[PDB]
């Protein structure tokens, strides 16, 4: 039970720099005060990250999602190919309580939406859920810079997360921080596209980037926390 | 006391030895054509009639690496011995007398 | 030993090297998280109804404690053929995300279920990948799935445009046109129904009696394994040379308390050159340190067979704490080079006769 | 190459004697290092000591003479060399 | 050429000849004091 | 040993770091040759005429 | 099967290259010794009387 | 710049003659000033 | 004509004789070919690398 919208709102597709963000722990090994070189999927340094002020975008190999969020408006995401009951679909939601991950052939309309009523109770993002596969519930995920990394390899859906308090207004911070692993889902899907979830006031600025396979060098301090990195295919000095 | 990089020769000899040991110990993490890089896994995962082949591949690869390391060590030792002979001659001539 | 290694009945004065020694392990320890749910196999092996081969039933099993002895000892299984690993060793491993597929096929078709195999079912109903790892089980169901009137509820695909990629499911029932004229969903000349049914009868000879087939697919090293075998957890000894099997990761050494500070999502760590040195036990969630068990070469110091026959024994780079008939012997001395037995220390200083190391050496008197 | 494994040792055993001579070289290398140091430095028969008073015609040798105050019994330049290199 | 290369020497022949000429002039004129 | 073949490179890279240390010696040889020439000929500080 | 053939070629060529490298190392060491002898000869018998 | 040793980019050549800091080859080498 | 490989091709003045189809210099390295369509002689040299 969902409807269309009159205002075909336009979010300007801004382009800006990535600087030195988009680094995550690749394995489950503790290393102290050592330089380690590894080749994997990463976001290239000083790339072009896109800025929105929920159109369908390709998933490709993997995605990186950043939000300079205030008050935690965003609720979740949708994953699939055709986004209908014909094809198996994935849906992640994070309301005020524990998160919900569903793997079902949801019937999706144009603009899914959660609504807020002015005592928070409304859920009509989709219409029908015929055949469900997997269900997951865990702790809730949510000025506030939230960074997420989504990957899907050999039937495994890996999600990495990082939270930071920020004070700068517009530009992406020129700092370094590694995204600790968040969750892995042992379900194999042929996902190719993704969406964004907004809880409109029933009484939008974020950054997105892609990934590429390349080699990096990481530095581990005495306490086993990543503190610096270097991208190989960036410069002759690199 | 002040100038740096005044002891390059000893430092580079030590660095060469450390690098040789490091690469030799690093060479143990290669498949060499087998199914795994660790011996216990292949011993505990399958029937000996194939474990012999896997162990044979591991043995030949590791033997080659060890032989290469030994040859390099011999060459470096010969060079060091020649340098030591030169130093001994200088000590005998320019200290216990006037050259 | 010196005479044997030197290959002579006479020995000149000096120090010689004979062999090596090591500290052997004493006992074994295994640590596993206390998970006791029994992994469900009866619901898939002792089930009542089995789906047809063209609709093979697939189940994903994870996070369970499974036993394979009950499968291995039973004689009811006609074919028990495992590919990736030896059968007798499935009880000694751990995985996650295991797959079980079940169906029923003709008696003669069991050979068609094999990697890199061709036939009718093998390329139209079920396909095994060329890199398949796992095992296949087949047994008899003549007295369970055969009626005097004949069972016709089991079917299989007979026609398709092309082959099937490995591990695919097809359920579409559309008229197949083998001729050069549209059929418009009318079963007639040169227009055959894609499915066909079996004629299982108790009088049918072998190669026609129905068989029940289940295949198990494993994985190796994609995540921290959760589908372990029937292992009994043990206690934790410390400060002794033993071997360990921490959650499947095995190795020998001595375990000590550690002050290393992990991060809440690792289980083990390494220093350099892929040498694991730290582990976290699943039960206590405590970080430990692994040190290789002591080892070293042995040396014999002799003043010459021509003079006497008493010798001294040196262990290189070994603390005089665990040496072991020469366990106590005479006054045992500890040196920067290791431990020396068979000689008496003095406070004198003479010319060096038989160099030993670290600025010290021995001589004859004793 | 075996890491305390009986099967690996048995399989290696049928390669003849390679590791005997492989192990027989490092010991020779160590002995060469020892004899090199001994022949380079042991050039005198007796240890000499300077007189307690030092009046060497005006030359000041305090920089090179050993320091009994330091436990290492090393001179200033020797300590500088020992400390500078890592 | 199938993967093998030759690098040029750092010092050309001209500077080698220059050094030889300088040494020869120094030893003819100044004897050995210039050493 | 490969002659611009992707399959050959993929097969080779599982043999370990043989080629890095193989290449690490010829450069040292070349530097040693240069040092030999420099120390055998550059024995003067001023060019005479 | 090209995998097996390329494996054979790879091992043979690698062994040959290793042998060549070892020979080059020995010859370079000998050349360096000769260069040192030449250098000391020129230093002693040119810049002064021997 | 094009030299007997190959092609060098990112550097500017001069007509002076100094001591050698970083040897390059063919009797020429570079230094820092740029 | 079934002989495959990479490189750069130039006009050549090498003198074939009407029964030769290709020419190699040493170590079975083909250097010249005669194209079936034109019956002319070419030279092939490897692309630069370093
Ligand atoms: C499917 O059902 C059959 C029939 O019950 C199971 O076979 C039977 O399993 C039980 C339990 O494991 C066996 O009982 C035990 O047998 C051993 C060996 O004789 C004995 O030492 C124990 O004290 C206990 O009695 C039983 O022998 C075995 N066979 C029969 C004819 O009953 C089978 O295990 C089931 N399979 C699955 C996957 O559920
Ligand atoms: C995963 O989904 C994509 C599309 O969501 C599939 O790509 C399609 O493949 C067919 C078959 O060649 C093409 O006709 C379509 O044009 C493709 N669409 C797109 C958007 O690329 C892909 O085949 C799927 N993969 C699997 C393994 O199911
Ligand atoms: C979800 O699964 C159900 C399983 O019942 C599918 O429903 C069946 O679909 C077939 C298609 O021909 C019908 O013949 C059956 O009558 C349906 N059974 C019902 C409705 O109980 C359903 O098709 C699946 N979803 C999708 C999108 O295919
Ligand atoms: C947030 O979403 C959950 C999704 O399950 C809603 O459902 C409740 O979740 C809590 C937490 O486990 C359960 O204890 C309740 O029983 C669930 N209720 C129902 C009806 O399923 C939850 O209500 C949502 N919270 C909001 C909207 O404030
Ligand atoms: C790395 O870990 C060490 C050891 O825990 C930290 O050192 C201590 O840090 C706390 C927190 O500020 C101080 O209260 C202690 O006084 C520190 N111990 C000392 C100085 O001996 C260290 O801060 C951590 N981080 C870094 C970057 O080293
Ligand atoms: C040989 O082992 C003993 C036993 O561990 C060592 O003695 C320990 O030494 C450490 C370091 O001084 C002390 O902290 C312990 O209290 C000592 N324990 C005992 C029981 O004596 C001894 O130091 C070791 N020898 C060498 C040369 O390392
Ligand atoms: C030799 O030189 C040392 C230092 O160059 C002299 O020692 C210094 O003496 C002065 C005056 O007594 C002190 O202020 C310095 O602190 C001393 N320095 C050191 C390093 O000892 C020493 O006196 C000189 N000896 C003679 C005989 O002239
Ligand atoms: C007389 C002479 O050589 N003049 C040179 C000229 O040839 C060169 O092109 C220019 C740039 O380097 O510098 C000056
Ligand atoms: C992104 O691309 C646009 C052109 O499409 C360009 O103007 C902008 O500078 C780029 N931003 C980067 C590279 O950070
Ligand atoms: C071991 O079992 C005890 C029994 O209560 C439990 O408290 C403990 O958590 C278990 N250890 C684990 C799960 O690592
Ligand atoms: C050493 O042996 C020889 C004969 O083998 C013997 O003549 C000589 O006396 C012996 N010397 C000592 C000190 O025993
Ligand atoms: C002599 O050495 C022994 C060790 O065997 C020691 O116990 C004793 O105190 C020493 N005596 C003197 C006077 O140094
Ligand atoms: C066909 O090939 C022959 C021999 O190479 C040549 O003489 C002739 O011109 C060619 N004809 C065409 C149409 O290419």
């Amino acid at each position: 039970q969902c409807v269309n919208l009159t205002t075909r709102t336009q979010l300007p597709p801004a382009y800006t720099n990535s600087f030195t963000r988009g680094v995550y722990y690749p394995d489950k090994v503790f290393r102290s005060s050592v330089l380690h070189s590894t080749q994997d999927l990463f976001l290239p340094f000083f790339s072009n990250v896109t800025w929105f002020h929920n159109p369908v975008l390709p998933f490709n190999d993997g995605v990186y999602f950043a939000s300079t969020e205030k008050s935690n408006i965003i609720r979740g995401w949708i994953f699939g190919t055709t986004l209908d009951s014909k094809t198996q679909s994935l849906l992640i939601v994070n309301n005020a309580t524990n998160v919900v991950i569903k793997v079902c052939e949801f019937q999706f309309c144009n603009d899914p939406f959660l609504d807020v009523y002015y005592m928070k109770s409304e859920f009509r993002v989709y219409s029908s859920a015929n055949n469900c596969t997997f269900e997951y519930v865990s702790q809730p995920f949510l000025k506030n810079l939230r960074e997420f990394v989504f990957k899907n390899i050999d039937g495994y859906f890996k999600i990495y997360s990082k939270h930071t308090p920020i004070n700068l207004v517009r530009d992406l911070p020129q700092g370094f921080s590694a995204l600790e692993p968040l969750v892995d889902l042992p379900i194999g899907i042929n996902i190719t596209r993704f969406q964004t979830l907004l809880a409109l006031h029933r009484s939008a600025a974020y950054y997105v980037g892609y990934l590429q396979p390349r080699t990096f060098l990481l530095k581990y301090n005495e306490n086993g926390t990543i503190t610096d990195a270097v991208d190989c295919a960036l410069d002759p000095l690199s | 006391s002040s100038t740096a990089s005044a002891l390059g020769k000893l430092q580079d000899v030590v660095n060469q030895n450390a690098q040789a040991l490091n690469t030799l110990v690093k060479q143990l993490s290669s498949n060499f054509g087998a199914i795994s890089s660790v011996l216990n896994d292949i011993l505990s995962r399958l029937d000996p009639p194939e474990a012999e082949v896997q162990i044979d591949r591991l043995i030949t690869g590791r033997l080659q690496s060890l032989q290469t390391y030994v040859t390099q060590q011999l060459i470096r030792a010969a060079e060091i011995r020649a340098s030591a002979n030169l130093a001994a001659t200088k000590m005998s001539e320019c200290v216990l007398g006037q050259s | 030993e010196t005479k044997c290694t030197l290959k002579s009945f006479t020995v000149e004065k000096g120090i010689y090297q004979t062999s090596n020694f090591r500290v052997q392990p004493t006992e074994s320890i295994v640590r596993f998280p206390n998970i006791t749910n029994l992994c469900p196999f009866g619901e898939v092996f002792n089930a009542t109804r089995f789906a047809s081969v063209y609709a093979w039933n697939r189940k994903r099993i994870s996070n369970c404690v499974a036993d394979y002895s009950v499968l291995y000892n039973s004689a009811s299984f006609s074919t028990f053929k495992c590919y990736g690993v030896s059968p007798t060793k499935l009880n000694d491993l751990c995985f996650t995300n295991v797959y079980a597929d079940s169906f029923v096929i003709r008696g003669d078709e069991v050979r068609q279920i094999a990697p890199g195999q061709t036939g009718k079912i093998a390329d139209y109903n079920y396909k095994l990948p060329d890199d398949f790892t796992g095992c296949v089980i087949a047994w008899n169901s003549n007295n369970l799935d055969s009626k005097v009137g004949g069972n016709y509820n089991y079917r299989y695909r007979l026609f398709r445009k092309s082959n099937l990629k490995p591990f695919e499911r097809d359920i579409s029932t559309e008229i197949y046109q083998a001729g050069s004229t549209p059929c418009n969903g009318v079963q007639g000349f040169n227009c055959y129904f894609p499915l066909q049914s079996y004629g299982f009868q108790p009088t049918n000879g072998v190669g026609y009696q129905p068989y029940r087939v289940v295949v198990l697919s494993f994985e190796l090293l994609h995540a921290p394994a959760t589908v372990c075998g029937p292992k009994k957890s043990t206690n934790l000894v410390k400060n002794k040379c033993v071997n360990f099997n921490f959650n499947g990761l095995t190795g020998t050494g001595v375990l000590t308390e550690s002050n290393k500070k992990f991060l809440p999502f690792q289980q083990f760590g390494r220093d350099i050159a892929d040498t694991t040195d730290a582990v976290r036990d699943p039960q206590t969630l405590e970080i430990l340190d692994i040190t290789p068990c002591s080892f070293g070469g042995v040396s014999v110091i002799t003043p010459g067979t021509n003079t006497s026959n008493q010798v001294a024994v040196l262990y290189q780079g070994v603390n005089c704490t665990e040496v072991p008939v020469y366990s106590t012997g005479s006054n045992v001395f500890q040196t920067r080079a290791g431990c020396l037995i068979g000689a008496e220390h003095v406070n004198n200083s003479y010319e060096c006769d038989i160099p030993i190391g670290a600025g010290i050496c021995a001589s004859y008197q004793s | 190459i075996c890491g305390d494994s009986t099967e690996c040792s048995n399989l290696l055993l049928q390669y003849g004697s390679f590791c005997t001579q492989l192990n027989r070289a490092l010991t020779g290398i160590a002995v060469e290092q020892d004899k090199n140091t001994q022949e380079v430095f042991a050039q005198v028969k007796q240890i000499y000591k300077t007189p307690p008073i030092k009046d060497f015609g005006g030359f000041n040798f305090s920089q090179i003479l050993p320091d009994p105050s330091k436990p290492s019994k090393r001179s200033f330049i020797e300590d500088l060399l020992f400390n500078k290199v890592t | 050429f199938n993967g093998l290369t030759v690098l040029p020497p750092l010092l050309t022949d001209e500077m080698i000849a220059q050094y030889t000429s300088a040494l020869l002039a120094g030893t003819i004129t100044s004897g050995w004091t210039f050493g």
